[PDB]
């Protein structure tokens, strides 16, 4: 039970990996908006909010990827910056935030894991009834 | 050469000489029993009672020479095992004393450190790698066309009697328990 | 040779010199059996019971010395990974710090730098063969006229058999996607 725990941390965060990495990709691609206005486009809002949102939790892993939240930063502003680590912009993108935290994963998620786990190894398993009844 | 290696030198070195002082007996019994035979021969009565008393003399000092020389071989296999139970002593300590340093000097929270960056700097040249490749692939791209690396495994496919078709884009367990990450 | 490295040397060699001695005691036993019968054979049981107490004796310490060898070799086997894994340990660490130096001096930004010149330095080398090419076809054009290269090549076709006509100026998902831009 406790080892599923890390599994499931590391599952959510491949996860979160494929988010970040498709809003890196999409202000890419629209680089030339980036760099042409001064404000801040409707387009990118979610990625760039994110992007510095993220940095923080991830920074240990990705190091370009404070560098990428800085100089956004310095591009739309050092109160914009605190606005988003924080999520006041209310503009971070909830599944990501919710496949960073910190929190325990859900008892019943935990013996969903050890159920096809313990069937795709042929191991015989019997789950703790209190938390499948409480499901 | 130790003290007491000497000192084992020496008592395997007496133990030899007792062995020999044994043998040198036993060939001399032999050689006066012969003379008690000749001078009975000769009816010299007088002789042969002297070499009679000298056989069974050295008869007797044979086995007293004998026992002595099993004795100080007993004695010389005991001094071995002190010899070298003292190596093998003096050599564990100084392996304690050196992996003592070293332990020290690169403690396992040192070395947790070390591997953690290793790992992450190996990380960053496949990062590198991948890098340069991708910039002599579009360096060479006109070189190799796509659709020629296609129609040419396509081709050799078809020659192999392989069914895979090379033009196209060609494992449930991570399936199910992506699922179970969308059901929660 | 390092400090521990003596260490090993030295248990090794204990663990033989200990093997040496339990095979000098079994071929010591043997001798000593043979000297048994031969006392017996004499009627000499004196004797006989000397070369008893050596039999059984050697019989003994050699068990001892073949179970201390075996107990030193463990040990001199342990010493081995000992010194085998410090000289991975410091080489792991020096490939650490070599590469923490590399990565510092060339960076992924600078190599990526490196590698968008490297690519739009040989786009120009590409410019300038075009224009070297294309100067030395203005230059002898009339050593190749057109229409001779032209008939060479349909008479060299018309000889291979092939439909092709030389003298003439001989995709679809590329085409649909154009149409698709000028549709919106």
């Amino acid at each position: 039970r406790i080892r599923v725990e890390h599994i499931i941390r590391e599952d959510y965060l491949v996860e979160a990996m494929e988010i970040l990495e498709l809003y890196c990709d999409l202000l890419l691609a629209r680089f030339g908006l980036i760099q042409s206005m001064k404000e801040l486009d409707s387009g990118l809002a979610e990625s760039v909010s994110t992007l510095i949102w993220a940095a923080p939790r991830l920074q240990s892993e990705v190091a370009e990827l404070k560098i990428v939240a800085d100089q956004l930063c310095a591009k739309y502003s050092k109160e914009y910056g605190k606005l988003c680590r924080t999520n006041q912009i209310g503009t971070v993108n909830d599944r990501l935030m919710h496949k960073l935290s910190v929190e325990a994963p859900p008892k019943i998620l935990v013996e969903r894991y050890l159920i096809e786990i313990a069937k795709n190894y042929n191991v015989p398993y019997e789950p703790d009834s209190v938390v499948m009844a409480e499901a | 050469m130790s003290n007491m290696e000497k000192h084992l030198f020496n008592l395997k070195f007496a133990a030899k000489e007792l062995s020999r002082s044994a043998k040198k007996c036993d060939k001399e019994e032999k050689a006066e029993k012969a003379k008690i035979k000749k001078a009975i021969q000769k009816g010299n009565m007088e002789v042969a009672r002297i070499h009679a008393e000298n056989a069974i003399r050295q008869k007797n000092q044979a086995v007293n020479f004998l026992r002595m020389s099993a004795r100080v071989d007993a004695v010389a296999a005991r001094v071995q095992t002190a010899v070298t139970m003292g190596k093998v002593t003096k050599s564990m300590a100084g392996v304690v004393k050196s992996m003592d340093a070293t332990l020290k000097t690169m403690n396992l929270e040192k070395i947790s450190a070390l591997m953690d960056k290793f790992e992450h700097q190996f990380e960053t040249l496949d990062v590198q790698t991948q890098q340069m490749e991708d910039t002599v692939s579009s360096t060479t791209t006109l070189t190799t066309p796509q659709n020629q690396v296609d129609m040419l495994l396509q081709e050799m496919a078809d020659e192999a009697g392989l069914d895979l078709n090379m033009e196209l884009p060609q494992d449930e367990l991570s399936q199910r328990l992506a699922r179970l990450r969308d059901q929660v």
